[PDB]
C-alpha cells in the first residue's frame, strides 16, 4: 500500500498561482523526505527540490527558488508545491517522489507519485464531445472519438475497465483550434457485435465532464 | 554548470539483444549514479541506485557499472516489456545540482507485420453539429514508418488530416496509428467516395479502404 | 529511520 497520491490536473492563467498536493500513504510521511521532479511535454526529467518533512526547509536547484514554494501543512501526511507567476514554461507534469540516502551524493527516488499535469493558459476549460466509431467492416474494430477538449488529460476505459485486451487509446493530438482530440479503439470478436454491448467511459476532470457512449453498428 | 551526457539518444535492438546505455558527467560529482525507467504514459520508476544495486523487483537483466564520470547501464536480454525511456542522474548535495541524463528511448526490432486497416465514417451525431471526422485505423503493425493518403472522390488530400501513433506495445512490439480526416459538413456532403490508401513495407502493394455515404 | 538528518549534514561537507 506504499504509494504517493498527488492532486489532479490544473488549468491556470498566466500570472496566476497553482498549489499541488502530495499525500503519503502506506508509510510514515515524516520518516523520509519528499522530492519534486518536473517533465515538460515531450521532454526529459528535470529535478526541482527536496523538502525535509520534519523541519520543512527546502533545497532547490537554482532555477526553482522564490517563484517556487515547497511547504509542509498542518496535515502530517502532505507536502505541497506552489508556482506563482505561472509562465508558459511551467506547463508540465510535476512528479512527487520519496527521497532515499544511499550515502553522500548517493541520493535516489524509490517511490514516485502518479504526477500532476499543470497547463498554463488564459483559455477556459472545455469538455470533449464523444462520438462512436461504429464497427462496420475474423475480428472487428470499434472506438470512441473524444474531440475538442482542453486542457489535457483525458482517461478512456471500456466497459468500466472490464475490457482491456485489444484496447488502443491513442495519444492526444493538438488541432488548429487549439483544442485536443484523441480516439480510443478496441478490437472484439466480429460475431459478438450483436450480442455484447461495448461502452467507452471518457472522463475529463478539469471540466468535470463524464460521458458513457455506447458503440454499436449503424 | 554540471550536466549528464547520455548516449545513445535512442536505440533499436532485437529481442534478446545486449543493450548498453552510457552516461558521462561533464565533471566528477560522485561515484554513485541512479538509473530510472519511464514506460509510456507512466511515471518513472527506480531501476538502479548506487551505480550497481538493483531496486527490488527489477529483473537481473538490468546491470549497473561505472565510477568517476563514466557509467553504463546494461540490459542482458531485451525483453518485450522493456520498452521505455531510461534516465540517469547524479546528485550533488552542497551545491544543489542533480542533473538528469537527456534520456535514451529503447524500442524493439521484430519481424515485419502488415497493418489491419479500418475506416470509420463520421457519426450522425457529429454531422448534426456541423463537422465530419473520418478515421483511418492501422492496427498492430511494425515498423512504425507508414504512409496514409486520404483520397476523396480520387482527389489526393493534404492539410486536413492528422495522425496519432501509440508507443510500441509491451507484448507484441507492434504499433497502432489513427489518421483523422476533419471536414466541414458541407464539404463532406459534397463528395461520395472517401478512402485512405495505406502504404507499408509489410504490404506487397498499397491497400485502400473506402466507403460511399449512406451505407 | 533517521535518514533525513544525514541529508542536511551532507551539505556541510566542505
Ligand atoms: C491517502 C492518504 O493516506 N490520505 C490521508 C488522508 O486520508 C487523511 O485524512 C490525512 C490526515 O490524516 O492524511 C492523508
Amino acid at each position: 500500500q506504499v504509494q504517493l497520491v498527488q492532486s489532479g490536473s490544473e488549468l491556470k492563467k498566466p500570472g496566476a498561482s497553482v498549489k499541488v498536493s502530495c499525500e503519503a500513504s502506506g508509510y510514515t510521511f515524516t520518516d523520509y523526505a519528499i522530492t519534486w521532479v518536473r517533465q515538460a511535454p515531450g521532454q526529459g526529467l528535470e529535478w526541482m527540490a527536496w523538502i525535509n518533512t520534519n523541519t520543512g526547509n527546502p533545497t532547490s536547484a537554482q532555477g526553482f527558488t522564490g517563484r517556487f514554494v515547497f511547504s509542509l501543512g498542518t496535515s502530517v501526511n502532505t507536502t505541497y508545491l506552489q508556482i506563482r507567476s505561472l509562465r508558459a514554461e511551467d506547463t508540465a507534469v510535476y512528479y512527487c517522489a520519496r527521497l532515499r540516502r544511499g550515502g553522500y551524493n548517493n541520493y535516489y527516488m524509490d517511490v514516485w507519485g502518479t504526477g500532476s499535469m499543470v497547463t498554463v493558459s488564459s483559455a477556459s476549460t472545455k469538455g470533449p464531445s464523444v462520438f462512436p466509431l461504429a464497427p462496420s467492416s475474423g475480428t472487428a474494430a470499434l472506438g470512441c472519438l473524444v474531440k475538442d477538449y482542453f486542457p489535457e488529460p483525458v482517461t478512456v476505459s471500456w466497459n468500466s475497465g472490464a475490457l482491456t485486451s485489444g484496447v488502443h487509446t491513442f495519444p492526444a493530438v493538438l488541432q488548429s483550434s487549439g483544442l485536443y482530440s484523441l480516439s480510443s479503439v478496441v478490437t472484439v470478436p466480429s460475431s459478438s457485435l450483436g450480442t455484447q454491448t461495448y461502452i467507452c467511459n471518457v472522463n475529463h476532470k478539469p471540466s468535470n465532464t463524464k460521458v458513457d457512449k455506447k458503440v454499436e453498428p449503424k | 554548470d554540471i550536466q549528464m551526457t547520455q548516449s545513445p539518444s535512442s536505440v533499436s535492438a532485437s529481442v534478446g539483444d545486449r543493450v548498453t546505455i552510457t552516461c558521462r558527467a561533464s565533471q566528477g560529482i560522485s561515484n554513485w549514479l541512479a538509473w530510472y525507467q519511464q514506460k509510456p504514459g507512466k511515471a518513472p520508476s527506480l531501476l538502479i541506485y548506487g551505480t550497481s544495486t538493483l531496486h527490488r523487483g527489477v529483473p537481473s537483466r538490468f546491470s549497473g557499472s561505472g565510477s568517476g564520470t563514466d557509467f553504463t547501464l546494461t540490459i542482458s536480454s531485451l525483453h518485450p516489456e522493456d520498452v521505455a525511456t531510461y534516465y540517469c542522474q547524479q546528485t550533488n548535495s552542497f551545491p544543489p545540482k542533480w542533473p538528469f541524463g537527456q534520456g535514451t528511448k529503447v524500442e524493439i526490432k521484430r519481424t515485419v507485420a502488415a497493418p489491419s486497416v479500418f475506416i470509420f465514417p463520421p457519426s450522425d451525431e457529429q454531422l448534426k453539429s456541423g463537422t465530419a471526422s473520418v478515421v483511418c485505423l492501422l492496427n498492430n503493425f511494425y515498423p512504425r514508418e507508414a504512409k496514409v493518403q486520404w483520397k476523396v472522390d480520387n482527389a489526393l488530400q493534404s492539410g486536413n488530416s492528422q495522425e496519432s501513433v501509440t508507443e510500441q506495445d509491451s507484448k507484441d512490439s507492434t504499433y497502432s496509428l489513427s489518421s483523422t480526416l476533419t471536414l466541414s459538413k458541407a464539404d463532406y456532403e459534397k463528395h461520395k467516395v472517401y478512402a485512405c490508401e495505406v502504404t507499408h513495407q509489410g504490404l506487397s502493394s498499397p491497400v485502400t479502404k473506402s466507403f460511399n455515404r449512406g451505407e | 529511520k533517521n535518514e533525513q538528518e544525514l541529508l542536511e549534514l551532507d551539505k556541510w561537507a566542505s
